[PDB]
């Protein structure tokens, strides 16, 4: 019942390829995903207003 | 047995349906030995089917299967892809059922 204690915690968010090349350091391994189409073809959950 | 001629078919009534293009198709790479594929459909295939698919010849008596080694440079690879026939990207799933 603490926040503080919690030992892990997961956020699932929707994003661009831009916002990831933004910090070309941070971010590695990004070419096995294929941006020609839909590479997460399942976004599980996420309830998002985005028709 | 299914033929090249079966699976032009297929294309050409998806072709008419308006249904959309899954994917692109790949241009080669600078290593010698890869060859360009320009499939843009994604099917599903049993693990069984996998040999006959291989042993088909196309129209002129040449292969028609053709392995990712091949184009697995300048191009990108679907979990559980086995190779490429005409316009179909073909992906292997191991739980495939069938009417027995």
């Amino acid at each position: 019942g603490d926040i503080n204690k919690a030992m892990f915690a997961i956020v699932s968010f929707e994003t661009c390829k831009a916002d990831l090349l933004k910090e070309k350091d941070r971010y590695h391994n990004l070419n096995k995903i294929d941006w020609q189409s839909s590479a997460p073809v399942n976004e599980p959950d996420h309830a998002t207003t985005t028709p | 047995v299914v033929s090249y001629k079966n699976l032009m078919r297929l294309d050409q009534i998806l072709t008419e349906n308006r249904t959309p293009t899954q994917t692109t198709i790949i241009t080669g790479s600078r290593m010698i030995d890869t060859k360009v594929i320009g499939a843009t459909r994604v099917m599903y295939v049993g693990s069984e089917l996998v040999p006959e698919l291989k042993a088909m010849k196309d129209l002129f008596g040449n292969k028609a299967f053709i392995e990712t080694q091949h184009y697995a440079d300048a191009g990108t690879i679907m979990n559980g892809e086995v190779g490429s026939i005409d316009k179909f990207r073909i992906i292997q799933v191991p739980e495939m059922l069938h009417w027995a």
